[PDB]
Order: C-alpha cells, then sequence, then structure tokens
RNA sequence: CAUCCGGGUGUUGUCUCCAUCCAUAUUUUUUGGAACUUUUC
C-alpha cells in the first residue's frame, strides 16, 4: 500500500496525536446530563499510549505481550542485517 | 400534496358549505361553516344544520362537533 | 414526572375535575352513569387521569330483561373497583 | 495446484442462516438485490466481503488459527493460487448470502468482488453489468484518486446505484496520528470531494450513502447504526431523526442543545467529532494503553459489552479487532445502508434500457437471461448469468445467442444446449441448486460451447414473444487492449 | 396518585372481575401490568343466567375489565400511601 | 388439563393457547412471540367459532393476531 | 380567528346541552379542560328532546360527549 | 411514526371503503401520518356526488382500495 | 420493538391472509406493511362476511381495522426469531 | 531418500509444595361505538 507511517523520535513529551511538519496542510433540545459515551473519561491520550501505539508497529518480536520460548541459538540477531541492503560507504569487503 | 390541516385551514379562511358525516351513525348528517382549527380534527362551526339522511330539514344552532366523532368534510 | 403530576393535580384542582375530588374529599354518597345501563351509587376511595375509581358501599342498578318484560334490580357489593371508559356522568345528589 | 477450492459437500461449511430458508427469498424479486464491490487497489474490497462472510458462517475450515486470531487477513473470494501468491484480485469472484437489515427484515443479496488493478477493469465492467447497486470502497489516506473519479463516473453512466464505503480508519489514528480534529477536516475533505464528481446529487454520512469501515480491524459503522446501539438507548423514541440528522455537518452541543452558533461557550469540537471520532479514539487508545481491570468494566458501564478471560489475554491488535467487532456488533450498518439507497422503479427499468434495446416489447413472455463472463470454478467452466425473466431449470433446452450476433437483431437462428446444472457461487465453494429465478445470479454448466464473452439466453413458446424479445448488446470494457505481444 | 399502583400492591387476592361483555370471572390475582392486564389463577368464569366454566390460568386483558370486584377485607388507605 | 403456576406471559412462551377475541371467534394456538400491545404471534392456529349450535372449525397457519381485538388467553396444554 | 378550546373557555358560566354517542343533556358550564372532559350545574336529561330528569351537579366524561350547543 | 407510503396511489381515483358499512370514491390529493386523506371530490355508494373537494378523517377509514390500477 | 410487527414486515412478498374487523377476509401478495399494520396487496381476493367473493388489484388496509394476519409457514422456520 | 539438533497438543502415571427497561388517557392497539329489541334455524 505504500506506507505513509510516522513518529517522531526525538522528544518522548511531545503527544501521541499530533499534526506532523510532514503532513501536506488540509429549535430543538435534548435532556441534560445527556453526553457522549465515553466522556467520562476525560483524556484519550494515556502515559503508555504512545509507546503503546509505537509498539503496535514493529517487527515480529515486540507486538506481541505473549509467547513461547525459543532455544538460544535458534534467535538469529545478524539474520535482519543482510536481508536489507548494505548502503554503500562500505568496501568490496 | 395538500395536507389535512392545510386544507382545513383554507376552508376557515373562506367561509363555505361544509356536509359533516358522522361517525358510525348514518342517519345523521351536519351541514355549516368552518369557524375553528384544532391540533385534532375537532372544529367549532357556527350556523351549523343537523340533517336526516335519504335511506328534510330540522332546527341547529351554533355548534362544536368534537373531532373523535367526525367522518367527511368538504369546502 | 413529580412535577408534572403536581401540574395535573392542579388543574384538577381548578377545572372539571375539581368536584370529583371535592366529593371525594368530603366522601358522600354520589351516582354514576355507565356505558352498558349501571347507575352506580356508590362511595368513592380513589381517583386519577382516566376516571377510575375504588369504591366502596356499592350499589349497582340496571334491568335483567329478555322482551317484552319489566324488571328493575340491584344488588349490593362491599369493596369495588372500576374503569373509566365506561364512566358517561358522574352526579352528587345533596 | 490451481485453487484451493472445497469439493465435498460434507465440507461446506454450514451455514447459521439456514439455506433453505434463503432459497425461498428467491422466488420474491424485489427481496434479491445484485451488488458488486468496485475500488482502486488494495482499499479493502475483498477483506471488506471477508467480513460479511464469516459472520454468516459458523465455522469455516480455511480459518487458521493465525487469521482468526487477528494478524493474517483470511481472503475468502480470492480463491486462485495466482492471486495468493500475487497478492492481489485477478478474477471476480462473489457469494450469495442473506443478510437482515437494521429493521431485522432478511434479504438475500449476491455480491461480486472486482478486482481493482487498473489492468483488470475488464471485470469491473463485468460487475457493472451484474451490479444492481455498488459500493465504492475508497481509502481515507490515499483520498479519492483519478481511477476512483472513473469508477463512480462509469457508474452514474450505467444507471446503478451508488454507495461509498470510506475503509482504512485504522490507517489514520494509528499511521499518521492525526488528532480527532484533522481527522473530521480530512473526512469533510474527503466527502466534500466526492460529491463534486457525483453530477446533480450529494452523499453524506446522514443521508446512509456514506460508511466508515476499517476492515482490518473488522468494523463497519453508519452513524445510524451507531446511534441505534447506545445513544438510542438514552433519549427518546421521537428524537432519533432529529438526532441523527443533528450529528454531522457544523453543528455543535453544549449542554442538551444543539446550537449552530460560532463555536461559542468555550469547548470546541463539532458534533460528528465528539459523539462518534472521539468515543472511537477512545476505544481505540484504551484497548491498547489502559489496563484490563479498568477498561473490562468501561466496556460493561457504557457500551455494554464484556470481555472474557480469554480475551483479557490476546496481543495488542488481536484484542483490539476483538474489542472492535464485541463493539460493533455483525454488520447490519452495511447491509441497511446498501438496502435503502436502491430504488428499482428509477433504474431497473432504465438499466435494461442501456444493456440492450430501450423497448420495449414481449413483457415477460419468455424466460430471458443475461450471460456475462464464461468464469472458472474449480476443475469446470461454468457461466456467470443474470436472469431478467423467466426461470431456468435442470435439464431445460434454451435458446443461446452470443453479442457478436446481437448486432443483427423462422428456423436457422438456433443453437441449443442443455443447462445442465446450476449453483449458487460461494466463494471456495458452489452450492447446487434446482432452479433460478428472476434476479439472481448463477452458475451454469453445459452453456460454455455455444460463445465467447458475453451471450444472450431466451427461452420462448411464442412466435410473436419470439419477434418482440431484444437481445443484449457487446458489453463495454472500460480499457482497450494497446499492449501487443 | 395512580391506581396502577394500587392495582399492583393487590396481589394474590382471589376477587370477581367484571368485563365489558359482562362475564363474571373469580380467580387468584397472580399479577397485573402496569396497563390493568389482569393475570389470575385459579380461575372460574360465569356468564349474567347459563352454566359455569372453570380454568386454571387466564391472563384477562385490561381494556376489557370494566370492574374488578375486591376482596372482603381490604384496607385502603394503607394501600393508597405512596 | 394442567398447566404451571406462571407470573407473566413472556416466561409462558411456546405453550399452546386458547385465545378469545372481541368477535367472539377463539384462536388456538402456540404463543411464538408477543407484544408491548399483546399482539400474539401462533405458530399452529386454528381459529374455532360457534354460529346462533355447535363448533366450526378452521386451519390458519402461522398468524399475527392483533391485540385490540384479543380478549384473553387461556392454556391449552403444555410444550412441544 | 376563533379557534374552538377558546370559545369553551369564553362559554364557562353559562348554559350548554350535549348529545352523547345517544342522549341530550342541558346545564350551565362550571369548567373544561384540554381533553374535553365537562362538569356542569343545573343539568336536565334531555332524552331525544323530552326532559326526563334534573339531576343538578353532574361532570360529563370526554370520549362519550358528541357535539356542544346554546 | 412512519408516513403511510400512499406515494403510488397519489392523483388517481380510490374507493376509500368508510366506517359503518359506507363508501367513498375520488382522486387522492393529499394525506398525513394519521392517514387523513383529502381528495378531488367524488360520490357515495344509485349515486349522488357531493362537494368539490372533500377530508376523510384517519380513523373512519376501513380500506382505500385502488379503483385504477 | 414490536416482533409480529416484524414477522409481517418479513412476509412482504409472500401471500398472507387477512381479516378486518368487519370480517372480511383477503388473501394477496403483501406489497409494504409499516409499524402500525397499515398493509398493502397485490391481486387480493375479498370475501364478504356473508359469504361472496370478490376479485380485486392493489388493496390498502389501515392496521385498527385488521383483525388478525395469517402469514406462509415458511417464515416459522427462519430467522427473525433466533 | 535419509540421519541428526529441536517442537506442539492430548491422555495416563509419578514427584514437589500447599490443603483436607419509560411515566401516564384526545384518530392505528390498553380509556373502546358499547348495548337493547326482533326474525330465521
Ligand atoms: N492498515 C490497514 N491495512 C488494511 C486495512 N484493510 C486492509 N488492509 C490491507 O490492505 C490490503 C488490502 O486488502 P485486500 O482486501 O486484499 O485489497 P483488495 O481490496 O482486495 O485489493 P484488490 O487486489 O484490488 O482486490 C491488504 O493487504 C490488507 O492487509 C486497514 O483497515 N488498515
Amino acid at each position: 500500500p505504500v506506507s505513509c507511517i510516522i513518529q517522531n523520535d526525538e522528544e518522548y513529551d511531545t503527544p501521541a496525536l499530533f499534526f506532523d511538519p510532514s503532513l501536506n496542510p488540509i429549535d430543538f433540545t435534548l435532556p441534560e446530563d445527556f453526553a457522549p459515551l465515553l466522556a467520562e473519561e476525560e483524556e484519550l491520550i494515556l502515559p503508555n499510549t504512545k509507546d503503546a501505539m509505537s509498539l503496535y508497529h514493529s517487527p515480529f518480536p515486540f507486538n506481541r505481550t505473549k509467547g513461547k520460548m525459543v532455544r538460544a541459538q535458534d534467535v538469529a540477531l545478524a539474520k535482519k542485517w543482510f536481508l536489507q541492503h548494505p548502503d554503500e560507504e562500505y568496501p568490496v569487503k | 400534496m395538500v395536507p389535512p390541516i392545510n386544507c382545513i385551514f383554507n376552508f376557515l379562511q373562506q367561509q363555505t358549505p361544509v356536509t359533516i358525516w358522522l361517525f358510525e351513525q348514518i342517519g345523521i348528517r351536519i351541514k355549516g361553516k368552518i369557524v375553528g382549527f384544532d391540533e385534532f380534527m375537532n372544529v367549532v362551526i357556527d350556523e351549523a344544520v343537523e340533517i336526516p339522511v335519504n335511506s328534510k330539514g330540522t332546527p341547529l344552532g351554533k355548534i362544536l362537533l368534537k373531532g373523535d366523532n367526525i367522518t367527511l368534510i368538504t369546502s | 414526572r413529580a412535577e408534572l403530576e403536581e401540574l395535573e393535580e392542579f388543574e384538577f384542582k381548578h377545572g372539571p375535575m375539581s368536584l370529583i375530588n371535592d366529593a371525594m374529599v368530603t366522601r358522600t354518597p354520589v351516582i354514576i352513569s355507565l356505558r352498558n345501563n349501571h347507575k352506580i351509587i356508590a362511595r368513592v376511595k380513589a381517583f386519577d387521569r382516566h376516571c377510575n375509581m375504588v369504591l366502596e358501599n356499592v350499589k349497582e342498578l340496571w334491568t335483567e330483561k329478555k322482551g317484552k318484560n319489566v324488571i328493575n334490580r340491584e344488588r349490593f357489593i362491599s369493596k369495588l373497583f372500576l374503569r373509566g371508559d365506561s364512566v358517561i356522568v358522574v352526579l352528587k345528589t345533596p | 495446484e490451481h485453487t484451493i477450492f472445497t469439493q465435498l459437500k460434507k465440507n461446506i461449511p454450514k451455514t447459521r442462516y439456514n439455506r433453505d430458508y434463503m432459497l425461498s427469498m428467491a422466488n420474491i424479486p424485489e427481496r434479491i438485490i445484485n451488488v458488486g464491490v468496485i475500488g482502486p487497489l488494495h482499499s479493502g474490497k475483498t477483506s471488506l466481503m471477508d467480513l460479511l462472510v464469516i459472520d454468516s458462517h459458523k465455522r469455516i475450515p480455511d480459518m487458521s488459527k493465525n487469521v482468526e486470531l487477528g494478524w493474517k487477513p483470511l481472503r475468502y473470494l480470492d480463491n486462485l493460487k495466482q492471486e495468493i501468491d500475487r497478492g492481489l484480485s485477478i478474477k471476480l469472484n462473489g457469494s450469495t448470502l442473506l443478510c437482515t437489515d437494521l429493521e431485522s427484515k432478511s434479504r438475500m443479496i449476491n455480491f461480486l468482488d472486482a478486482p481493482g488493478h487498473v489492468n483488470f477493469m475488464d471485470e469491473t465492467a463485468v460487475a457493472l453489468a451484474a451490479s444492481d447497486l455498488v459500493l465504492i470502497v475508497i481509502d481515507v489516506v490515499e483520498g479519492v484518486t483519478f481511477v476512483v473519479e472513473q469508477l463512480i463516473k462509469q457508474s452514474i453512466k450505467n444507471n446503478v446505484a451508488m454507495c461509498f464505503v470510506i475503509n482504512k480508519l485504522d490507517r489514520l489514528i494509528l499511521d499518521l496520528k492525526l488528532p480527532p480534529m484533522d481527522a473530521y477536516l480530512k473526512l469533510n475533505h474527503i466527502i466534500a470531494n466526492i460529491n463534486s464528481f457525483t453530477k446533480g446529487n450529494v452523499f453524506s454520512p446522514i443521508d446512509n450513502n456514506i460508511i466508515f469501515a476499517s476492515t482490518k480491524l473488522g468494523f463497519t459503522f453508519t452513524i445510524k447504526e451507531f446511534v441505534s446501539y447506545y445513544y438510542a438507548h438514552s433519549i427518546p423514541s421521537s428524537k432519533i431523526d432529529d438526532f441523527t440528522t443533528r450529528l454531522w455537518g457544523s453543528v455543535y452541543y453544549h449542554k442538551g442543545n444543539f446550537r449552530t452558533k460560532p463555536f461559542e461557550n468555550v469547548e470546541k469540537y463539532p458534533t460528528f467529532v465528539e459523539f462518534i471520532l472521539i468515543p472511537l479514539y477512545k476505544i481505540f487508545s484504551y484497548a491498547l494503553s489502559m489496563e484490563k481491570d479498568k477498561l473490562k468494566n468501561l466496556l460493561r458501564s457504557n457500551f455494554r459489552v464484556n470481555l472474557s478471560q480469554e480475551a483479557l489475554q490476546y496481543d495488542p491488535q488481536p484484542f483490539l479487532k476483538h474489542v472492535l467487532q464485541l463493539i460493533f456488533r455483525q454488520q447490519t450498518g452495511l447491509v441497511d445502508a446498501i438496502t435503502r439507497c436502491y430504488q428499482p422503479f428509477e433504474l431497473f427499468d432504465n438499466k435494461t434500457a442501456h444493456l440492450s434495446i430501450p423497448g420495449k416489447s414481449t413483457p415477460e413472455g419468455t424466460l430471458w437471461a443475461h450471460v456475462l463472463k464464461t468464469v472458472d470454478y474449480g476443475g469446470a467452466e461454468w457461466s456467470l448469468v443474470r436472469i431478467y425473466s423467466g426461470l431456468l431449470k435442470r435439464g431445460d433446452t434454451v435458446r443461446i445467442l452470443d453479442t457478436s450476433q446481437s448486432e443483427s437483431r423462422e428456423d436457422d437462428e438456433t443453437p441449443s444446449c442443455e443447462v445442465e446444472e446450476i449453483g449458487l457461487l460461494g466463494g471456495r465453494y458452489v452450492y447446487p441448486v434446482h432452479e433460478a429465478h428472476k434476479g439472481q445470479i448463477v452458475l451454469i454448466k453445459g452453456i460454455s460451447s455455444a460463445y465467447i464473452k458475453s451471450a444472450t439466453l431466451y427461452s420462448v413458446k411464442s412466435k410473436e414473444d419470439m419477434k418482440q424479445l431484444k437481445f443484449f448488446k457487446p458489453l463495454d470494457y472500460i480499457t482497450e487492449a494497446v499492449f501487443k505481444i | 396518585m395512580k391506581l396502577v399502583n394500587f392495582l399492583k400492591k393487590l396481589r394474590n387476592e382471589q376477587v370477581t372481575i367484571e368485563l365489558k361483555n359482562g362475564t363474571t370471572v373469580w380467580g387468584t390475582l397472580q399479577s397485573v401490568s402496569p396497563q390493568m392486564n389482569a393475570i389470575l389463577t385459579d380461575v372460574k368464569l360465569t356468564l349474567p343466567s347459563d352454566n359455569i366454566a372453570s380454568l386454571q390460568y387466564i391472563n384477562i386483558r385490561g381494556n376489557t375489565i370494566r370492574q374488578i370486584i375486591l376482596p372482603d377485607s381490604l384496607n385502603l388507605d394503607s394501600l393508597l400511601v405512596d | 388439563i394442567q398447566v404451571a403456576h406462571s407470573s407473566r406471559l413472556a416466561n409462558l412462551i411456546d405453550y399452546k393457547l386458547r385465545v378469545l377475541t372481541q368477535d367472539g371467534r377463539v384462536y388456538i394456538g402456540q404463543l411464538m412471540a408477543f407484544d408491548k400491545h399483546m399482539n400474539l404471534v401462533l405458530n399452529e392456529c386454528i381459529e374455532e367459532r360457534v354460529p346462533k349450535i355447535k363448533v366450526e372449525k378452521r386451519v390458519l397457519g402461522l398468524t399475527i393476531l392483533r391485540g385490540e381485538q384479543i380478549l384473553s388467553t387461556v392454556v391449552e396444554d403444555k410444550p412441544l | 380567528p376563533v379557534n374552538p378550546k377558546p370559545f369553551l373557555k369564553g362559554l364557562v358560566n353559562h348554559r350548554v346541552g350535549v348529545k352523547l354517542k345517544s342522549t341530550e343533556y342541558r346545564g350551565t358550564l362550571v369548567s373544561t379542560d384540554n381533553y374535553f372532559n365537562l362538569q356542569l350545574n343545573e343539568a336536565e336529561e334531555f332524552v331525544a328532546g323530552v326532559s326526563h330528569g334534573t339531576l343538578g351537579e353532574i361532570f360529563i366524561r370526554c370520549n362519550n360527549v358528541l357535539y356542544i350547543r346554546e | 411514526v412512519s408516513t403511510p407510503e400512499l406515494k403510488k396511489y397519489m392523483d388517481k381515483k380510490i374507493l376509500l371503503n368508510i366506517n359503518g358499512s359506507r363508501k367513498v370514491a375520488g382522486i387522492l390529493r393529499g394525506y398525513d401520518i394519521f392517514l387523513n386523506v383529502v381528495l378531488d371530490d367524488a360520490m357515495e355508494i344509485n349515486n349522488h356526488q357531493l362537494g368539490l373537494q372533500t377530508v376523510i378523517r384517519g380513523n373512519s377509514i376501513i380500506s382505500l382500495e385502488a379503483l385504477d390500477a | 420493538n414490536g416482533i409480529p410487527v416484524k414477522l409481517l414486515n418479513e412476509a412482504q412478498g409472500h401471500i398472507v391472509s387477512l381479516e378486518l374487523t368487519t370480517g372480511a377476509t383477503y388473501r394477496g401478495k403483501l406489497v409494504e406493511s409499516e409499524d402500525s399494520m397499515n398493509v398493502q396487496l397485490r391481486d387480493v381476493i375479498a370475501t364478504e362476511p356473508q359469504g361472496a367473493v370478490t376479485h380485486m388489484d392493489q388493496i390498502f388496509v389501515r392496521g385498527s381495522q385488521i383483525k388478525f394476519i395469517v402469514v406462509p409457514d415458511l417464515l416459522k422456520n427462519a430467522p427473525l426469531f433466533k
């Protein structure tokens, strides 16, 4: 789909929901006490929800909060490096 | 479309020969001129005349005939 | 709801449901005409919007009669609930 | 090797809704509507269909524990092995399933998934010769693009009722991270954009021409159908017609009183942002960040929803999907907005005029059906047909005519073949049926050798009708070949 | 205010009931609706000069019931309290 | 004839029901569904009428029955 | 200009007669309401134009009413 | 709450079967949520027309059977 | 909302039978129904209370004056009730 | 075609720790237009 995903990594104290610099700029009454259904809980952003929204986009292991165990040699740490491109500066070596 | 309320209003404005039929009562009819209007079918109708139906004429004064027992209007 | 009730009460006190209320307060003997030809002479106990009534010292009057015949019958009942659509005209004999 | 298909009757997924009751609906012509779904790439069309089926059927053998849970979308319509590997839709595949609107009336509906890739526009047109109304699935992020403009033009042009779906709403909150305000502006900028192309008409969430959905997390809500669950459990019965239309579009709210006033008082959010989006975000944000204590009660106290102890432990995505689907029930919002948008007396007579001679002569008087495409369902070739009159049956002998012939329009006009079998198109499977009726799209085995591409199918006992029955045109395909090998 | 409430309060009473069509109905009121729909048990239907017909359970509608003949002993004032 | 000691109509769903109406007809059948206004869905409905002598009988089938016309309902038998 | 309710209001403390769903009545109007229930004094019961009895103080229920007249 | 869908019958002559075993005819001009009918006048069923246009109350209607198809 | 109403709505299309307060049975394709049982029907026969029958095209009936409606027995099966 | 380092689920045994749903009456439902009298059978 051509991912548009956006997160800013610098200030953790920026909120979770913000309009990124990158984005293009874009007779009768009801009874009182009637309000939205979740209006009772005041803030829709939470201290964790920034991180949680970040985790929600991650490679395999992290996006899950449950799982089984693997042997220590069934974990491939350097396999992810050579599947993605080498970049450039590196010598032929 | 011409609603019933609108029609009633028009009739009232006019002041014309209105001939009302009674609900669940064949033998009798009313004949007068519409003066009043209500949210329901009820109205006041001055110079009314009770009529025995052809299976003559009878004396009658000013009357409000109640909305529930109305059937027909014409004006 | 309470406000509405209060308003209703006020209306009753003022308008055509005042007399009945007064009668109830006094608890005098009263007669009621009814859709089915039943003259209900009785003591009123309860009263509402619908003109339903709780009745004591109840004495109905009608006529069981298959034509041509002339009989006048009436029965005493101790306590009796009544429905309002039945009621045509209530009256108070002083 | 070719396809992933179910070839044994005992393994067909059992249907909760009781198929034989569906077969009863086939007789009444007004009861059924044939609706194809069209749109650009990866808008969720096939994964939209995948919602209706799993809600319809009780157990499906092709569900892995992985596609059931969340992570991988099941794709029922993408039967072909190429489409699975190619990651794409090639050939159109539908399903016939009954679903109730919000009023609880149960209608039988025939879906056709169109492939969305531009090069397959062959089968978007083959979907506009069948679909009575169409769903046009739009991405919120990608906006309404040029290939969207041409789809609505082809629909306006072909006499087909339009209903829009704005899909992939997680990609707004989760990917872009737009605040609740910035989201509603863009829901306008799209909906405001959609109307311009549609000449002499307006769509809007309130009229229920527009549906909000995210198919990955599996929810579809229409602002009517959202209120009927929750906000209609609060305020009296007489104000709902008044409320809903007071929900979308610039109206604000203070306490109990809708006031179009600039934004005055103190707080400002439009009525849509406050009563829909913000309680939508709070569903997201809490189903991720909040504890399972706090959240378990807030679903009971507000949405009247209860999470089982299994649900309390999943994973962030599979749980979020379980919260949304448990809030937004089996989908009557789509089935509703489809039902009320199709007026057959403004359309069905005009559409057949565009597909053939306008007439009309030979009223009734004949079995008259339109052969669309020759579609490959596993191990056999079928013909996908639509019936505009009469009743097909197994064993009948019917006259068939190509649309290469109908350019022209007694003996010698006659090819003839039996109609050997008639199934209902089920995605993975095909369900056998003895007869068909006006309006429903089925699959016949045994017609295929008599034509190529489009065809007309008629059976008549009258020579007068024989003169007066109208033949279909060569079907339109929105593209021309131009690329030579 | 409401006679409905009073009716509700009257529970488990063996009572006669009289209809718009005059049918006398001897039964134990197990319950009554907010709209006067009487639910009787141990019921006995008699007409006003012909033979009797008894039944176990009868749910009579509110619009039909003209007069519910109350029990012998009953404290009315108390009942009438909210 | 025997029957349970219910509180309401709703709790005795799907029981075979005798039903009287203002016109004097007697509808008999299993209550499939009730209403706010006492309208009744009856599974296998039989209208039984009495001309002014002996029971005339008509089998109807699945019937929606309006509560206005309903007088009173009685239990004819147990379930099944 | 003249609606019914205001007419009714005006006609309080004045003679009125009522027909029913039938028997004619005749008495002085005490008061009225929105529902059109009546309360009268010096009620005389015109049984088809025959004053059968003089009841006096009465209260007529609205739904049995047919028409009002002087 | 919902409007009686009589837009099919608009501007067509209808047999309004009315209370007390009576009838009315006439072309349909309008209606409301209570099913009152406004119609351009016709006879009472040998036969005799009264009025230029007529208004029938909602309660009174047994049936409104279409004369025209 | 009323389940009988729902049932009636569902029966749309099908050949329902329909008696009134008058006692004049009809039988026809149910065209349209509303919350108030304001039924329309097509291709409809019309029996008089006395006996005689009369064919007629597109009858409308107001639920107030309707007594009882017979729906076809296929609707028993599914899927309104559960 | 195999070997080898490993794996899931189920049943049983054994071992350790602990423990015996609106609220209300003026046209579509529940505030009824019901009753009385008579003929035939
Ligand atoms: N982030 C996000 N992704 C989604 C959502 N819905 C669908 N997708 C993804 O976008 C792609 C679209 O799914 P499909 O249904 O196969 O797309 P399509 O509509 O079938 O595209 P065609 O090839 O034209 O048929 C899939 O790869 C899904 O994983 C959503 O709501 N949010």
